[PDB]
């Protein structure tokens, strides 16, 4: 894997295995599983109420609060409609299926259900893009928590839908070698004309975020998308989404495995020293 | 809110991954590794050098064991990580596609085969405190959390703290006595035989006797006649006999299909029946140089134990791992255990005139239905209790002393 | 580790070398005592045969495990010769001259066990004792020879030349001299 | 160069036969390997097996034909050709670290053993016990001691040491022998009493050897320098450092000139002249011997070494 | 389309010009630039018959032996087709990885009127004119000056190299924005302050440090006192 | 816890030569005084120092003779000096004194090293 | 600022005198056979330590003993980037001392590596060959540490392009 | 000695042999290619001592690794080797027949029909063994019997598409003479049935007089004595 994928296996895997046991009919087994997903997410597909025919899942984003200010409540009625139930307790969204009145077209209903963290968040985006590809401007500034440390800032300009990460590196190694990350998506054009520009500001926030609380240290780092009508279109809206909520766990990503490359390239460099040494037995 | 901890079981045969607070492992995975092979036109000379992105052009689990572009490999052997390059890349598919856990707010429970030389400790934690960056880790041995599975399954009344467990992984078979809820460390036997010793046994007895099963699907027949048709004989040289006399009805044609020309092919199934797990009682077919059988080591362990607690071990004795679940397994085990115990009392009769008659000793062998994950489920029911994070090894404990934290072990 | 051991050393059986003269139920002419129970040494060897190859370490008892394990070894280079056979008559006779050739004795050079086997000394030890390995041979190929083809198309089973490679713990009773 | 390779490994020591027909050496084990010249290629006839630890030093004395052996297992045994096969005799050698070094007096009724235990062990046989008893020299031994050798009147015995000094001791033990005449050294010499001490203070004493008229000394040392003591300038001392590497053993061949041999794997002559009193470099590996003539005129000599064989040289 | 008879044609003419010799005017017709950016094309992307993905290394062999008789960067029929290909990421890096090793690969035979080592002076020749210095990303050219400033220091005197790196400093000096990043300008003085003084007196030592008093002289910023 | 117990247990001469640029005889007045035997220490840093200064004022074409110029004395005490500039590094002085090394090996050998490392009283 | 030539001719020719090691049983336990340099326990069969460097940050450190000698040396980590690459080198380097016989399991403390050489090793292997792989390892140590920056660079640029390429 | 220790000793490699970590393909050719070059450039009598050393365990072994690999390169290697030996000795040609070796050709063969490279040379390893006229088991049959003598018309009467030398029917013919050579009695016999099934042979049939007209027998490849 060189992108992360957008979908949740175990969403994935356990609701097409019970649908599947539905369309054969043999037998409504209970479920109950928990699980995390990226961002401090915590997912939990359940029987409500002990109803071994009906299936539920919930969300549970930390940061919900301030994020359905920007819709993310319409939309998940626009996509699941019928499947929207009320929260379950202590999570902020679930939806229902069950083995009986489930449809044929089996295959959309569980791909769409797996996409749900996506649909939570795409509702910040889809506002703003129709912000900027209708040419209102003086709107406020979206601030999401999508981590406790790590903020997001969507901001719509006439020209522009702009997507700043702040972000937040662990270890000095991650600092060094994620400093080198950004440079080659700095000129990462240059490969790809019509990419977005990626501005990178290490400890300082960028110049025009610097109207609000950002941190300032070693380990903080903001990145800058910017998001032209090429890809903030009706067309292009979908895809565009599905990148840019990814890049920050993409990066962190890629951190861990380069210093899991080189660590295969020490031990072939090693193995040809150890080579000459040999000859002086 | 809360997360909860993740546990990884790297079993020799199939890793088992979820979190922490589920009855069941979320994925159960073949843990092996699919690498692009065109490498090997270069590599004739050397071992295959990386470049670009290509190490990120790999599979894992049930997508890696049948594309045809990818060599699989199996990275652990004996329980213990033989490769760490290939090992270091299982996880990192592990962690990020399979259970989409960040890992830098995830504590791990990663699990240790009791053979696991201290080398491979420091390795094993450096991976995960330094290439990936987990907040604490602990290494948990598997047979205390098999036994607590079947403490905290089994019924009421009957939760006994002390029991011997036997665990057969894939990969090696061992014997550990637990008395009170403490592993006694000294009296550990381990047994060179498990799934895949049976599995190569039967693989070599299917190419003597049995020429035409395709030499790709040479491993997965002999996987398959395994997990379905063999069982735990009572008496070799009588079933020999039985089968010779009776093979209308013993042997069994098993059907393959053919993985290439998806031709079908068949064959008889015979001595390889019962030939096979055998291996357990007569080590010396599958290895040259151990001979003691299972139901001889099972009590050379317990009868090195404090003198009190050797009879509460017979009462509770474990199976646990899924080369234990071969029918009539520990039905046989018990009978050979049993007709050595109860000789040893009927000895220390005569050695005291009959002045006294020695209680007997209840051999009992148990069973329960979480053997193929029982220990990942003893692993997430410990990592859901509070005590956990205070037992964890902490990431700025592995910043004030190097990886010599995970040195010690159960022995 | 407890490969299966002759069981009929009776204390009145005569020893040459160091193998027990063992009486044999057999219509060929040789020196032991006509058998009567139903039991016999060479039928120990038959029975045992197919779980005896599989172990690989065999602590001798007595003179009649190196009776035994000779006739298992001799069992392991039969099983050669009927599995080419395209009938059971075939094999009959083939086994007849089989068993008459000058197989080595104790201590002779490329007898495989010279460790473990002491060479009779004298001509009334010497041959007796190969008109006693011969009649044990002669019997031994013909009661493979009864039960090794299957009878429904003198097929030489599937089951029985299973074992021809399966030498016992490596020993040959061809002699690794040749 | 007239070479054998016995072994690869270190020939720790080695010791010759009366008419150098066999050789005795160590194959870097606890064992001693006897070989007879078996016209032109050696062969093994003799393994005296019953050190516990490496042997360090092996001597054999010519007029009695026994063989005295000492290891890092803190043991000494007399070796004895008890018609055959050579049998040991007891040393009760009291020393509590490894023995380093050996040598029988030239007058064979006693031997001399140099230890870490900052000792030397006088060795005399006991006959009413038939076991081998030591008198030890102590007092200014601060280290270990590497190396000896005896003046040809068997009484004066150098000592080469850790603590960079060369000394002459008196081991005049009065149970077994006479009292030996006046020397140029002196004329007192009771048990343990100490004539000489060197002037250095750098490199340890791997090597020291007297003149066959007992009249000199030589030592070497490991900072790659020559030095040779002379009685009749009343002790003055000639010194010549070098460019080479250091020096491990050497041997008089006259009461003129010296043979040694060091880390550089080649045997180097230095000479002396009585009149300036200093060493000369006449240039040209573990330890050296004389074959023939002996120190006073030496025809052959030989020389052993970790890089491992024999070698005879003219 | 095949393979076999691509890699033998780029081997054969990097063994032909190997010995650097003036060629016929009439052959810049067609080894003129648009073989050129024929052969930066095989080292961008390659072929899919190249299994082997031996062809990169083959034509950047052959680049490196046709440069080697041009006397000049400004009609460089090589360097016009850098100067207009789109986007050279992999031949900059392959570039590196040989002069970080810094042997020759277009020395491939033993004649002795050997020619100059053709990977100095195919750098030489890029970094001759704004336009082609813009080859190389930021990261790869950070990564020259450093393994060059190492070359320099290391090379004994009286070797005929260490003119070469001299050379291609004073190339890099001149036709980047070096003196407005400075990346290793330390540790430069460092070492000009050590060649400038360096008492050895043989021709090329002499021209070692002529060399130098140009470069300095030409830039201020080099020769000034430690900070 | 018993495991546990611890138990059982010139320059006036010197830049005066260097001026006048009697340079290979300012090289033997920096020679004439070994502190070998001092208790104290500043006088080894002190000494050292005072020999780095004609070392590094030297001309290097000129240290072939300088060296030449020395005994045997002068040449082990030359690398007794040469390997202690070692160990306190600077811009020019590793420079030459990796020179100096070079030709008091020629004059030396490795024997003057080894009595450098086994020179029992530090200088 | 030293050329490389001298500052490895000055190295070879110490530790050429360094290796005239021997064997020695020690002194202070009943048969003990011990590194003196790393035991260190009497001080009369320690040599003088012996240092030689080309400039202020790349120095090689020579502790001789009667028996043994350790010899620790440095590196010079000119960029952020090339300290932890460097370190993760000697770290899998370090971590296969059982096939470098010469090689400690940890650096001596302020150097970057750290080999002992055994009277044994001198005896066993070729002792000159010894040399030249401390030699070997000084020359080529930096060259392969900027092949691994570059190659880490062109990985970023690949990871980089694979995203950026999809909108 | 070497060679065929290293062989055995990675053949009872249990691990490796079915749960593959090591790469060892490039090892393995290795020494079974320097292995073909011995038996054919050394001393035919020291090979034939090494392979008939302790009644035929360098053979046998070697022979137990090709029914067990499965890398069609090293597979190919095998073969060379075992027509090599097979022309050292009769003694090792009746070794081979009664092995296992026969029957995974043939089994190789029907499944595996498109490496022609492999299938062109197990016919003639196969036809090669059979040369000598010795008896099988009897369990050979149930795959050399008659669905096999089927397979092999099917070839030289229709050949194959992958074929453009036309190797195979010529070979065909070769190792079903080879087959039948060895067989007793006439009606039962296995080759014979298949002839007899077919569905109009004729290819066969033309091509068979061919042989007769010359009075040539191609089964006679090697010079043992008892023709
Ligand atoms: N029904 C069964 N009978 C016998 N063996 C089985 C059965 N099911 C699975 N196995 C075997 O259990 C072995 C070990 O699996 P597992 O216990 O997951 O090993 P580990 O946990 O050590 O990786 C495998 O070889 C598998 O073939």
């Amino acid at each position: 894997m060189i992108l992360l994928e957008v979908n949740n296996r175990i969403i994935e895997e356990t609701l097409a295995l019970k649908f599947e046991n539905a369309a054969a009919g043999n037998k409504p087994e209970a479920v109950e599983v928990t699980f995390a997903d990226f961002d401090g997410v915590l997912y939990h597909i359940s029987n409500p109420n002990g109803d071994k025919t009906k299936v539920m899942v919930s969300i549970s984003l930390k940061f919900y609060k301030e994020l359905q200010a920007h819709g993310a409540d319409e939309l998940l009625k626009r996509v699941y409609g019928s499947y929207l139930v009320n929260p379950e307790s202590g999570y902020n969204v679930s939806l229902l299926y069950d083995l009986e009145n489930l449809p044929a077209s089996k295959d959309s209903i569980v791909h769409q259900a797996g996409m749900l963290k996506r649909n939570c968040f795409a509702s910040v985006f889809e506002k703003y893009f129709q912000f900027q590809e209708e040419g209102k401007e003086g709107e406020n500034r979206a601030v999401i928590h999508y981590r406790d440390d790590e903020t997001m800032y969507v901001e719509s300009k006439k020209d522009r839908v702009t997507v700043v990460f702040s972000t937040v590196f662990k270890d000095d190694d991650d600092v060094v070698i994620g400093k080198v990350f950004m440079q080659e998506f700095k000129e990462g054009r240059r490969a790809s004309h019509t990419a977005p520009q990626v501005l990178f500001s290490h400890r300082e926030p960028p110049l025009e975020l610097k109207d609000t609380d950002a941190a300032v240290g070693d380990n903080i780092g903001y990145i800058t998308f910017v998001l032209f009508p090429r890809h903030t279109n009706a067309s292009a809206r979908d895809n565009t989404i599905n990148l840019i909520h990814t890049f920050r766990d993409y990066l962190h990503y890629h951190i861990k495995c380069s210093k899991a490359y080189i660590h295969t390239r020490m031990r072939a460099k090693t193995s040809d020293f150890l080579k000459v040494l040999n000859r002086a037995r | 809110g809360r997360l909860p901890a993740c546990v990884v079981d790297c079993g020799t045969g199939y890793t088992k991954l979820g979190y922490a607070g589920n009855t069941e492992p979320q994925f159960i995975i073949p843990s092996c590794i699919a690498i692009k092979e065109s490498a090997k036109v270069g590599d004739q000379a050397q071992r295959r050098v990386m470049k670009g992105v290509d190490d990120l052009d790999f599979f894992i689990g049930d997508e890696a064991i049948e594309k045809p572009t990818y060599a699989t490999k199996w990275p652990i052997r004996h329980g213990i990580v033989e490769d760490w390059d290939l090992m270091e890349r299982f996880m990192e598919q592990v962690i990020f596609k399979y259970l989409r856990a960040e890992p830098e707010d995830h504590y791990f429970l990663l699990t240790e085969p009791p053979l696991n030389t201290p080398e491979n400790r420091e390795y094993t934690a450096e991976i995960m405190f330094e290439s990936f960056n987990v907040p604490g880790l602990y290494i948990a041995v598997q047979a205390v959390l098999a036994l607590a599975a079947s403490w905290t399954s089994r019924q009421v009344g009957e939760r006994t703290l002390t029991g011997t467990v036997i665990d057969s992984g894939d990969g090696v078979t061992h014997v550990i006595p637990v008395a009170e809820g403490y592993v006694i460390g000294s009296c550990i036997k381990h047994i060179p035989i498990a799934g895949r010793d049976i599995t190569y046994f039967i693989q070599q007895l299917l190419r003597d006797r049995e020429v035409g099963i395709p030499p790709e699907q040479s491993l997965e027949t002999a996987k398959a006649v395994k997990e379905r048709y063999s069982y735990v004989c009572p008496d070799l040289v009588k079933e020999f006999n039985k089968y010779d006399t009776d093979g209308s009805k013993w042997i069994k044609q098993y059907t393959g299909i053919n993985a290439i020309s998806k031709k079908e092919f068949s064959i008889d199934v015979g001595y390889e029946r019962f030939l096979g797990p055998e291996i357990f009682f007569h080590p010396e077919f599958a290895n040259p140089d151990f001979t003691q059988p299972i139901s001889e080591v099972v009590d050379e362990v317990i009868q090195n134990c404090p003198i009190d607690v050797r009879r509460p071990l017979y009462k509770n004795i474990v199976l646990s791992g899924g080369s234990t679940m071969f029918r009539d397994f520990g039905r046989r085990l018990q009978r050979d255990l049993k007709r050595t115990v109860d000789a040893r009392l009927k000895l220390s009769e005569e050695l005291s005139g009959g002045r006294l008659k020695p209680k007997p000793i209840d051999v009992q062998v148990i069973t329960h239905h979480m053997q193929r994950y029982a220990v990942w489920f003893g692993g997430s029911m410990l990592a859901s209790t509070p005590e956990f994070y205070q037992v964890c090894h902490t990431k700025k404990d592995y910043e004030e002393i190097g990886p010599s934290i995970c040195r010690h072990n159960p022995v | 580790m407890p490969a299966y051991h002759s069981s009929l050393m009776d204390p009145d059986t005569k020893l040459i070398g160091n193998m027990a003269l063992l009486p044999i139920r057999s219509q060929f002419k040789g020196p032991a005592p006509r058998e009567t129970k139903d039991t016999d040494i060479v039928d120990e060897a038959i029975y045992y045969f197919k779980a005896n190859v599989f172990f690989k370490n065999y602590e001798i008892k007595n003179e009649a495990d190196r009776t035994l394990i000779y006739i298992t070894l001799y069992i392991s280079e039969c099983l050669k010769k009927l599995q080419k056979c395209n009938s059971k008559s075939q094999g009959e006779k083939e086994m007849y001259t089989l068993g008459i050739t000058n197989f080595p004795i104790p201590g002779e050079p490329g007898f495989p066990l010279n460790a473990i086997y002491a060479k009779p000394a004298n001509k009334q030890e010497d041959e007796v004792m190969r008109a006693y390995l011969q009649q044990l041979r002669q019997e031994t190929g013909l009661r493979l020879c009864e039960k090794v083809f299957d009878p429904q198309n003198d097929k030489p089973s599937k089951w029985w030349t299973c074992f021809v490679k399966r030498q016992f713990m490596n020993k040959s009773l061809s002699g690794p001299g040749q | 160069m007239a070479y054998h390779s016995f072994l690869v490994e270190p020939i720790s020591c080695h010791a010759w036969n009366k008419d150098r027909t066999q050789i005795a050496i160590c194959p870097n084990n606890h064992e001693v390997h006897i070989y007879e010249k078996s016209g032109n290629k050696w062969v093994q006839v003799h393994e005296l097996k019953e050190h516990n630890g490496q042997v360090t030093g092996i001597d054999w004395a010519p007029d009695s034909n026994r063989i005295v052996t000492c290891g890092t297992d803190r043991n000494a045994y007399v070796w004895t050709l008890k018609g055959r096969t050579w049998k040991p005799t007891l040393v009760i050698l009291r020393i509590n670290r490894a023995a380093r070094c050996v040598r029988w007096a030239p007058n064979e009724k006693k031997f001399a053993v140099g230890s870490g235990s900052r000792v030397i062990s006088i060795c005399y046989f006991e006959q009413e016990n038939d076991w081998w008893v030591c008198k030890h020299i102590k007092k200014p031994i601060r280290s270990t001691v590497l190396s000896l050798d005896w003046h040809p009147n068997s009484v004066l015995l150098a000592a080469g040491s850790c603590d960079f000094k060369c000394r002459i001791f008196s081991a005049y033990i009065k149970e077994v022998e006479e009292r030996p005449a006046p020397t140029p050294w002196g004329s007192k010499m009771p048990f343990g009493e100490l004539m000489f001490e060197s002037s250095s203070s750098c490199g340890w004493v791997h090597g020291v050897c007297f003149s066959a008229n007992g009249s000199r000394v030589a030592w070497v040392s490991h900072d790659s320098t020559v030095c040779l003591a002379d009685a009749d300038k009343k002790m003055a001392v000639a010194t010549l450092a070098s460019e080479t590497l250091p020096l491990l053993a050497v041997t008089f061949i006259t009461e003129s000139s010296l043979v040694a041999a060091g880390h550089d794997c080649f045997p180097v002559l230095f000479t002396y002249d009585s009149a300036a009193g200093k060493l000369s470099f006449g240039g040209r590996v573990s330890q050296i011997s004389v074959l023939s003539g002996g120190k006073a005129k030496c025809s052959q000599f030989c020389t052993t070494g970790m890089d491992g064989g024999m070698s005879i040289w003219d | 389309q095949d393979h076999q008879k691509l890699c033998y044609s780029a081997l054969i003419l990097a063994m032909v010009f190997s010995m650097g010799e003036a060629v016929p005017y009439a052959h810049y017709e067609h080894l003129g630039t648009p073989f050129a950016q024929f052969l930066l094309n095989i080292v961008e992307d390659g072929l899919p018959l190249d299994t082997t993905e031996q062809l990169p290394d083959l034509c950047v062999n052959l680049l490196l032996a046709l440069n080697l008789h041009l006397p000049a960067a400004d009609q460089n029929v090589i360097m016009a087709a850098l100067s207009k290909h789109a986007n050279v990421k992999i031949f900059s890096e392959k570039l590196l990885l040989l002069l970080n090793r810094g042997d020759d690969p277009v020395r491939i035979f033993k004649h002795e009127p050997q020619p100059p080592h053709s990977v100095l002076k195919f750098l030489q020749d890029v970094f001759g004119s704004p336009a082609t210095a813009a080859i190389f990303y930021h990261t790869d050219m950070m990564a020259l000056i450093d393994i060059t400033v190492r070359h320099i220091a290391d090379l004994s005197p009286g070797d005929k190299l260490r003119m070469e790196y001299l050379s291609l400093m004073h190339a890099i000096v001149r036709t980047t924005p070096y003196l407005q990043h400075r990346h290793r300008l330390p540790d430069l003085q460092a070492i000009l302050r050590r060649i400038l003084n360096e008492e050895e007196t043989s021709p090329q030592c002499q021209m070692d440090r002529m060399i130098v008093r140009e470069m300095c002289k030409e830039f201020l910023v080099l020769g000034e006192a430690p900070s | 816890r018993f495991r546990k117990v611890d138990v059982g247990e010139d320059e006036g001469e010197v830049d005066s030569c260097l001026r006048q640029g009697n340079m290979t005889a300012a090289l033997q007045a920096a020679l004439k005084n070994p502190p070998i035997n001092t208790k104290s220490q500043a006088v080894k840093d002190r000494a050292g120092s005072i020999v780095l200064k004609v070392l590094i004022s030297f001309k290097a074409n000129d240290i072939e003779k300088a060296v030449q110029s020395l005994d045997k004395n002068g040449v082990d005490l030359l690398m007794k000096y040469i390997y202690k500039g070692f160990e306190s590094p600077s811009d020019n002085s590793s420079a030459v004194l990796l020179q100096w090394h070079e030709k008091a090996l020629a004059a030396g050998g490795v024997g003057s090293i080894v009595r450098v490392l086994t020179a029992r009283k530090t200088v | 600022t030293a050329t490389l030539r001298p500052y490895l001719s000055a190295v070879r020719a110490t530790l050429q005198a360094a290796l005239c090691l021997e064997n020695f049983s020690s002194q202070v336990v009943e048969r003990h056979n011990k590194p003196e340099v790393e035991v260190r326990s009497s001080k009369e069969l320690l040599l003088q330590p012996v240092t030689i460097s080309r400039n202020e940050k790349e120095k090689v450190l020579i502790e001789g003993s009667i028996n043994s000698v350790r010899v620790s040396i440095a590196v010079k980590q000119a960029d952020e980037i090339e300290k932890i690459l460097c370190h993760k080198f000697m770290r899998f380097m370090m971590m296969r001392a059982e096939n470098f016989f010469i090689l400690r399991r940890k650096p001596v403390e302020g150097y970057d590596i750290s080999f002992l050489i055994t009277n044994f090793h001198t005896e066993q292997m070729y002792k000159h060959k010894l040399v030249d792989f401390v030699i070997h390892f000084m020359e080529e140590i930096d060259k392969e540490i900027s092949e691994m920056k570059l190659s880490v660079n062109a990985r970023a640029r690949i990871v980089a392009e694979e995203f950026l390429k999809n909108f | 000695e070497v060679i065929f220790a290293d062989l055995a000793r990675r053949k009872d490699d249990a691990q490796q042999r079915s749960w593959a970590l090591y790469e060892d393909e490039g090892v393995i050719r290795c020494y079974l290619e320097e292995l073909l070059h011995i038996l054919t450039d050394a001393d035919p009598e020291v090979c034939k001592k090494m392979c008939k050393r302790n009644e035929f365990e360098s053979v046998l072994a070697l022979v137990a690794y090709y029914q067990m690999e499965h890398r069609a390169s090293l597979r190919l290697l095998l073969l060379k080797c075992f027509g090599a030996m097979c022309s050292l000795d009769a003694a090792i040609i009746s070794t081979l027949v009664s092995s296992v070796l026969p029957v995974e050709l043939a089994r190789d063969m029907q499944t595996d029909t498109q490496d022609h490279q492999k299938l062109c040379y197990s016919a003639l390893i196969l036809a090669m063994v059979f040369s000598m006229g010795e008896a099988v088991p009897y369990a050979h049959y149930e795959h050399l019997g008659t669905p096999f003598a089927q397979f092999l018309l099917n070839i030289v009467e229709d050949g194959l598409p992958l074929d453009t030398t036309e190797q195979l029917p010529d070979l065909c013919v070769n190792l079903l003479l080879a087959l039948n050579l060895h067989l007793p009695a006439a009606d039962q016999n296995v080759i014979m049935a298949a002839l007899s099934k077919h569905a109009n042979v004729k290819i066969f049939s033309e091509k068979l007089l061919l042989l007769l007209n010359r009075g040539d027998d191609p089964v006679r490849i090697f010079k043992h004595e008892p023709q």
